[PDB]
């Protein structure tokens, strides 16, 4: 639902890169370029953001 | 429901011996060292140090089961040399090596940090 | 008033018909939910499509076991009336009889 | 235990590299299929022109199907053998087949060379449509493609018709598996 | 003019997308009930 | 045909069949006829022109939709009976192009061959590279996977529900998955899978998982069980209400602690529960009042998630209580890829014990090499290779089945450009000893699913249990 | 079997009922062995 | 009516005499374990702590059984009940008081299943003798049954979600019966085809083929590691 | 018969990773060092969470799980911190744990991002590494998350949240002189970054007398410890494991005789 | 009665494009429970007047 | 004994005997309030 | 030619029936017809 804190494979921090990744994509960055800019070199950490589905955003559309 | 606590891997429960030595009757000058709450980290490092001793005829370790946390180290030495003596020397040689590595890593950090 | 018809969700007669996704969320409904089922006593019930032979068509089959060499059946049904179906067989008796 | 802990050193795997073949091998496989299709076309032209003499004990249709099914079976065998000879000592498909652990020579050929002929009830794909196996063929098309001969390997991928005919042939195995499960132990409990 | 082979793959999935935009995936259940 | 294509007197779903040999024209207008849209072909040319695509491209803010294609006479529905009289082209660029004239009278063209698949078969990547039964197995497994079954799952109170912590969309995906909303509600995680025989604990369809990955939320899921209880006043002699029973008030009460219950006989959200605990306190007046409270099954152990009290259709007060249990993957939990590669978790190793690449990448899952050769699920290997290119390239890979623009060689060439062996192999080091493994291991990102079948829901033991009274034989208690 | 120029010894049938009513029970015991063996050994399997 | 009770597949004669639910039976998912013997089954601690074996109190085991009674149900391995000479059953967890828990010869202590206990391990359908074989219990810390990879073939068992049944013989007489007749090693060769029923399997079979190749050479360190897993090794390193 | 004389050559030292080469060491020592990095270097992580209020869309142990995975600065405080099991306090105290508090309420129409910046610790030495910030949960208007947590000492062998490394690249024999890995086609394999071979060459000539040495490390840090502090802590921790082992061994030898 | 006369478990040629060839349950219901192909549509019927 | 309305989200104290309904909303779907008892989570 | 095999053939043996599914003979020739195709 929400971006994992760590990369599952290696434990690298990924929970502080989702908003930065979305911001870069809005800046016309390709997904590969945006991941490179954030320092995600290993394809395990790129997998984390490339495949993340942010369901929490739609979960917040339901009134508590 | 059967999940064991994660600390079972490295914490000895009450009445558990960290290491127990059993004489191996199959061959002379052979002992089996059963070390509890240890894994390949110490088993592999200790076994390789033993193999460097020319008086050690046989060195090997094993984890009997991954779900358990014992390593058995089998040491066979020459008649004039004891497996217990060989085992102690290996640990001291490893501590000496690791102590030397700690000293030299600190020096390397200063060189890199300084410039 | 003659009764209540169960309503398939997201059909033209459902309350969630034509609503935008925001309107669905305001009702605690998933916009991705496709509907197509009924809520009967709180249980989402789906009618599985049932596969049955076409009606009003003449089909000729041959049965080895039976006493007919061939049989042409026709399950007849009216045009959106008389739900009951009547089947008529026009069979040829087997040549086995000597 | 001894060989499970040596395998920690040797290691064993299976990957894409084990499914590829030499460009020379692929051409040989392709040549065999091209000739096999022409052979079937020649057999068809014989039947169409009434130049096919029925074999004893079989009708003209059964003579034709037997002749076609042998040509395609030979192509599957010739291509399958050609693929196997291309495998190196390092191939992991071969290693598991050679040891008898898993797989067989036919699986290697299907993965590498050709999946082959799909059969439903022991015959080629039937004319479910009016004289056609699928709407994408002409009527009365007894060629290998029309009747369910998969000329591609699993590595190369099946074409849409091959994919459907393969599912038709593969559905027979699922039905047979269910039949055996139903009969599982039926004879045993009657004998007992 | 005409859909060239280099543009066919893009075109065929624009047609498929339009189909599912209009129909969805349970159009059989809904249309049958609406009738 | 002209009238039908113009949406004239004949509607789109009316099927006209001509039996030329039998001299019969059959027209069908009733319901239940299964049909699919096909592109119309005239003079070996699609009636679908670039102008139709351009209007479709600006689908919104233009009012042009699929119906205009049907109205334009460019696409028409064909039922199975009418399909017998149709000469169909699989693709326009290969079938009706000037070539060896196998057929020059095509009347229709498939929009795309991959539309022959259904919802569950449409998530298999490279299903044309798999042996067919394994595509049938995945269609069954894909329905038992875990994910987010619906977005408003918090409001719903289902009898059972499994929600994955971190569903991911596949790195290697199919074009059809866009319309299944699988990207919106994924069921699975992209995993670094090594196909290797590491320690013998992945043998015979078993799987080795990374304990450290599990520690980080890998494939962690939530189990929601909901219990509904209503109070009925029917019958003047007997009546039942929600309230916590008291020892003195009720003649007979079990020794199970009722402290969890509130004064209204209902447990509150956020309370740990187990088999020994009671969630609903319901007592029925005797003809003291007998207690008929509801307990939990011993296997269950969770936290009360939500308690809602309302009136049912019958107008009686009833409560739905949702209990939440977090399920961390463990030995005995089933996992499957999208290619019929179903297997349990044989063992879990920590990161230091797993085999690592030169980069320090350790697999999340290790599967046995012997699972592939007999099944011939090559699409699994092509997915892992394609997924590696996708993760490195930063692009979601395309695994649409009948795509001639994608092949293993093209994927292999791309993987070379990222400093990786073109066939997806990597030099792994032994976790226990650090020594290079002699064979290079096939490792890459593959999409795995957590199936609903956890071992905890299946483990059960019996030892002098509650026999029946009439039969004096075992029964569940 | 009675037909001329037909081996009356090796000639046999796969129908056990036919064998029973022509050759006897002991021929059935042998014939039943052979039919049972054929189905088991058809795929190369072995049973004691 | 009375006739309906007896008739039917669920009738008394066929549904309650020929087949029936049994006590002391466990079922869960099976997972591989190459570290177990072919005759050894790994058992969850929860299953072991639930299934019990009634041991007759003897001076040989008087002290050992007294301890298990003291540990009781809370601590595993312990005991569930004490059966006196009168045949009366005492529930331990109700009262841990040592005063009432004194044992004497002839008492039976329903101790928890422990390592080395003989069980019958079964997979359905039970088509041949090797579908119900005797195993020695080995308590392991997760919630699955474990099988050596060789015994998968006789059971026709895969580790893709299969489940297997565990039956614990409850007496010495029936326990000695499994040991001498139904143990896995005694079932290695089958009378159906006078050939072994279990052999070497996927990973080991592929690796032994590689291991036995002519150009496989093991260095001194590697060999000493392998001999650690050769339980039958006599301690003499062969001349290279 | 005696210890090696290993030498260290640090190739890169940044705030996120340390790259170094160790020579004249056994492969067993080199590997046991990288296993200690992952599994035996103690750091401080949240391992005790109480949630007073959680109206968010993530359930209580979803939030608690994410809190444990937030790295906390534990450079020097970890050494003087005690293990809760070893400590004699009443299950928690300043000597063995760090208290954390999160109290975020959303009243604005915009989504409120509950990040690690909202985690407040009573010990300034132990703070979230990021203080972009690590996202804990997004809160809608009216939703709140109020919890208090205790961060205690531990290493990666108990839980991956106590693993201080974001990646540990380990290598040796980059040119494959020892033939510890056999390539079916060596020409197909990209050169290692530590390779010293020419473009035409694919493998170094086989070295029958060679032994694994000159191991290449790249210890990437999550942030709890500096990349150099992980290695120094690992070398001392591994040495502590062996020295602790020898103490028990000495007692066992004395008992035997 | 209809199912007995002709076996409906087998995948027929006419299912192309209408019914998914892959999705079928394993067990006693193989081939009997089917699913629609993605673009398959079931007509709702109309008057032939 | 606090119940939260499912529509207006209004906390209101309701007894066991008295009927279940929102004091002001009139809505008949009510949710129990979170327990004040403290439950500990391991951040594992 | 095809004959019943596998389970259905096995069932017939244990289920001895007056009518097998595929009754047949195996006629052997003892005279010159055995070695002469024409006389056969
Ligand atoms: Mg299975
Ligand atoms: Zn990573
Ligand atoms: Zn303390
Ligand atoms: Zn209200």
């Amino acid at each position: 639902m929400i971006i994992p804190v760590r990369c599952f494979t290696c434990g690298k921090i990924v929970g502080n890169k989702w908003e930065a990744y979305l911001g870069l994509l809005q800046a016309e960055y390709t997904e590969g370029d945006a991941l490179d800019a954030l320092g995600l070199k290993r394809y395990c950490c790129r997998r984390m953001l490339l495949a993340h589905v942010d369901l929490i955003e739609k979960l917040l559309n339901y009134a508590p | 429901m059967n999940a064991p606590p994660a600390f079972e891997s490295f914490l000895l429960f009450e009445g558990e011996k960290k290491i127990t030595i059993n004489k191996d009757t199959k061959v002379p000058n052979a002992c089996l060292f059963t070390i509890n709450k240890e894994d390949h980290t110490l088993g592999n490092i200790i076994k390789s140090q033993l193999l460097k001793d020319p008086q050690v005829l046989f060195a090997g370790y094993k984890v009997p089961h991954p779900l358990e946390h014992k390593i058995i180290i089998r040491v066979q030495t020459t008649p004039d040399y004891s497996p217990q003596e060989a085992f102690t020397n290996a640990i001291t040689d490893l501590i000496s090596e690791l102590s030397l590595l700690e000293e030299r890593f600190r020096v390397a950090i200063k060189d890199k940090q300084e410039g | 008033f003659i009764g209540k018809i169960p309503i398939m969700l997201r059909s033209t007669y459902c309350l969630l018909n034509g609503l935008t996704d925001r309107d669905l969320c305001e009702l605690n409904e998933c916009p991705l939910d496709p509907g197509g089922y009924f809520i009967i006593n709180g249980s989402e019930k789906v009618l599985i499509a049932q596969e049955k032979m076409a009606t009003n068509t003449v089909y000729v089959f041959a049965k080895k076991d039976s006493k007919y060499a061939y049989t042409g059946e026709c399950r007849s049904c009216l045009e959106n009336s008389s739900r009951p179906t009547s089947t008529i067989w026009v069979s040829m008796l087997a040549r086995g009889g000597q | 235990t001894v060989i499970n802990n040596w395998l920690l050193i040797e290691g064993h795997t299976i990957g894409i590299g084990d499914s590829i073949a030499d460009s020379k091998t692929y051409q040989d496989i392709q040549n065999t299929i091209k000739k096999a299709k022409q052979d079937v076309i020649e057999v068809i032209e014989k039947a169409h022109n009434n130049e096919l003499e029925p074999t004893p004990g079989n009708t003209l249709r059964q003579t034709f199907e037997n002749q076609v099914n042998r040509i395609l079976n030979d192509a599957r065998d010739k291509t399958g053998s050609s693929a196997q000879k291309s495998l190196s000592e390092y191939n992991n498909f071969k290693s598991m087949v050679v040891s008898g652990a898993k797989g067989s020579k036919i699986n290697i050929s299907q993965v590498i060379a050709v999946v082959g002929q799909q059969n439903v009830e022991g015959k080629r794909i039937p004319f479910g449509f009016k004289h056609r196996t699928l709407p994408h063929f002409i009527k009365d098309d007894y060629g290998p493609e029309s009747r369910g001969f998969v000329e591609n390997s699993y590595l190369a991928g099946l074409t849409p018709t091959e994919f459907f005919f393969h599912a038709m042939g593969g559905r027979e195995g699922l039905i047979d598996t269910a039949v055996k499960t139903a009969e599982t132990g039926y004879i045993q409990r009657r004998l007992i | 003019d005409e859909i060239t082979p280099d543009l066919w793959q893009e075109a065929c999935w624009i047609v498929i997308s339009s189909y599912f935009d209009e129909k969805g995936l349970v159009r059989q259940q809904l249309d049958s009930f609406d009738e | 045909r002209k009238l039908r294509r113009q949406m004239d007197i004949i509607v789109s779903e009316v099927s006209m069949i001509r039996d030329i040999r039998e001299r019969e024209i059959r027209i069908y207008t009733d319901a239940g006829r299964i049909c699919r849209p096909l592109l119309i072909v005239e003079k070996q040319k699609l009636l679908l022109k670039k102008r139709h695509i351009d209007q479709l491209k600006e689908r919104e803010y233009n009012n042009y939709s699929w119906q205009d294609l049907v109205a334009s006479g460019v696409v028409e529905y064909i039922d199975t009976l009418e399909e017998e009289t149709v000469m169909l082209a699989m693709t326009p660029d290969d079938l009706q192009e000037k070539e060896v004239a196998y057929c020059s009278t095509y009347t229709h063209c498939e929009i795309h061959p991959s539309m022959i698949l259904g919802v569950c078969a449409s998530i298999i990547p490279f299903p044309d590279h798999n042996q067919s039964p394994r595509n049938t197995y995945q269609s069954a497994m894909g329905k038992q996977a875990m994910g987010v079954y619906i977005t408003n799952f918090h409001v719903r109170m289902d009898t059972l529900a499994h929600v994955l912590y971190y569903p991911q969309k596949p790195l290697v995906t199919t074009r059809s998955m866009e319309y299944l909303r699988f990207r919106e509600l994924p069921a699975g995680i992209n995993s670094i899978v090594a196909i290797a025989s590491y320690t013998g604990y992945n043998q015979e369809d078993s799987v080795i998982m990374n304990r450290s990955a599990v520690d980080r939320g890998f494939f962690r899921s939530v189990f929601y069980r909901s219990y509904k209880e209503q109070e009925s006043k029917k019958g003047f002699d007997q009546e039942e209400v929600f309230e916590k029973p008291t020892r003195e008030t009720c003649q007979g009460m079990r020794h199970a602690i009722y402290d969890k219950l509130d004064d209204d006989g209902l447990i509150a959200p956020g309370v740990r529960v187990s088999g020994d605990d009671v969630i609903i306190g319901k007592t029925v007046t005797l003809p003291t009042k007998r207690d008929c409270s509801t307990f939990l099954r011993t296997s269950e152990t969770g936290i009360v998630d939500q308690v809602m009290v309302t009136l049912n259709q019958e107008g009686y007060k009833f409560c739905k209580i949702r209990v939440r249990s977090v399920r961390i993957p463990q030995i005995g939990d089933k996992f499957a890829s999208r290619h019929g590669q179903k297997g349990t978790c044989g063992i879990q190793y920590r990161q230091e014990d797993m085999p690592f690449t030169c980069e320090g990448i350790t697999p999340d899952i290790i599967i046995n090499p012997h699972a592939i050769p007999s099944r011939m699920t090559i699409g699994h290997l092509i997915e892992c290779l394609q997924g590696k290119v996708s993760a490195n390239k930063g692009e979601i890979g395309d695994a649409t089945p009948f795509n001639d623009a994608v092949n293993v060689q093209k994927i292999s060439n791309l993987l070379s450009d990222y400093g990786y062996h073109l066939r997806g192999n990597e030099v792994l080091y032994n976790g226990f000893t650090g020594r290079k493994i002699t064979s290079q291991i096939f490792i890459g990102p593959t999409y795995y699913q957590r199936l609903k079948h956890m071992v905890d829901d299946k483990i059960h033991s019996r030892a002098r249990g509650p026999i029946q009274i009439l039969n004096r034989q075992p029964m569940e208690g | 079997l009675s037909e001329k120029d037909v081996d009356p010894v090796r000639t046999t049938s796969n129908d056990i009922v036919e064998i029973f009513t022509v050759l006897g029970i002991e021929a059935v015991r042998k014939a039943l062995e052979r039919e049972l063996y054929h189905v088991i050994s058809f795929d190369g399997s072995y049973v004691n | 009516s009375l006739k309906q009770r007896l008739k039917g597949k669920e009738g008394r004669v066929r549904g309650n005499l020929m087949g029936k639910r049994v006590d002391f039976s466990a079922r869960t998912v099976i997972t591989p374990d190459p570290n177990l013997s072919i005759d050894q089954v790994g058992v969850p601690r929860s299953i072991a702590a639930n299934m019990t074996f009634a041991e007759i109190v003897t001076p040989f085991n008087i002290d050992r059984l007294q301890e298990l009674v003291r540990r009781g149900n809370s601590q595993y391995p312990g005991a569930k009940y004490i059966i006196r000479d009168n045949g009366d059953r005492i529930d331990l967890r109700f009262h841990p008081k040592p005063s009432d828990l004194h044992l004497q010869t002839g008492y039976k202590v329903e101790r928890h299943m422990c390592d080395g206990d003989i069980v019958i391990f079964n997979r359905q359908p039970t088509l041949h003798k090797m579908s119900m074989m005797g195993h020695r219990v080995r308590i392991l810390p997760w919630s699955t049954f474990r099988l050596n990879l060789s015994v998968t073939t006789p059971y026709n068992a895969d580790f893709d979600g299969d489940e297997m049944n565990l039956h614990l013989p409850q007496s010495l007489e029936t326990r000695a019966e499994i040991q001498e007749l139904a143990m896995v090693p005694r079932m290695i060769v089958t009378p159906q085809s006078n050939r072994p029923v279990m052999g070497i399997v996927q990973d080991t079979l592929t690796a032994v083929r590689k291991f036995t190749k002519r150009d496989v050479f093991l260095e001194r360190g590697e060999v000493m590691n392998l001999l650690m897993f050769l339980s039958t090794w006599d301690g003499k390193v062969p001349q290279p | 018969p005696y210890a090696n004389q290993p030498t260290v050559r640090i190739t890169e030292l940044t705030d996120e990773n340390v790259k170094f080469i160790i020579e004249n060491t056994d492969l067993a020592v080199a590997n046991s060092i990288r296993r200690v990095f992952i599994a035996e270097v103690p750091i401080i992580a949240i391992d005790w969470v109480q949630i007073d209020a959680n109206s968010s869309v993530l359930h209580d142990e979803f939030i608690a799980h994410r809190l444990g995975l937030i790295p906390l600065t534990s450079d020097d405080i970890v050494d003087k911190l005690q293990y809760s099991r070893d400590c004699t306090c009443e299950e928690f105290c300043p000597e063995c744990s760090v208290e954390f508090t999160l109290d975020v309420r959303c009243n604005e129409d915009q989504t409120r991002h509950v990040t690690s910046r909202d985690l407040i610790s009573n010990s300034p030495r132990v703070i979230p590494v990021t203080s972009d910030d690590i996202l804990i949960v997004k809160l809608r208007k009216g939703q709140e998350l109020r919890l208090r947590a205790y961060a205690k000492k531990g290493f990666g062998k108990e839980h991956a949240k106590w693993n201080p490394t974001a990646g540990v690249a380990f290598e040796y024999d980059p040119d494959n002189a020892l033939r510890h890995t056999v390539y079916p086609k060596p020409e197909e394999w990209p050169k290692s970054e530590y390779s010293e071979l020419d473009e035409d060459e694919s493998q170094a000539p086989y070295d029958p007398n060679g032994k694994p040495e000159r191991f290449y490390y790249n210890v990437e840090s999550c942030g709890s410890l500096r990349p150099e502090t992980i290695v120094l802590s690992a070398l001392s921790g591994l040495k502590k494991k062996l020295s602790d082992l020898q103490t028990q061994l000495s007692h066992e030898i004395q008992s035997d005789v | 009665r209809d199912g007995k006369l002709a076996k409906p478990r087998q995948l027929h040629n006419t299912l192309w494009g209408m019914v998914c060839p892959a999705e079928t349950p394993e067990g006693h219901a193989v081939g009997l429970v089917k699913n629609l192909a993605l673009m398959a549509y079931i007509s709702v019927g109309s008057q032939p007047s | 004994m606090i119940y939260i309305c499912g529509e207006c989200h209004t906390e209101n104290e309701i007894k066991s005997r008295d009927p279940i309904r929102c004091r002001e909303c009139g809505y008949r779907i009510m949710y129990k309030k979170r327990t004040k008892r403290l439950v500990v989570f391991d951040a594992r | 030619k095809n004959v019943t095999l596998g389970v259905p053939r096995l069932k017939e043996l244990i289920n001895i029936s007056k009518k097998p599914k595929t009754p047949s003979l195996t006629v052997f020739l003892l005279g010159q017809s055995a070695r002469d195709a024409e006389r056969a």
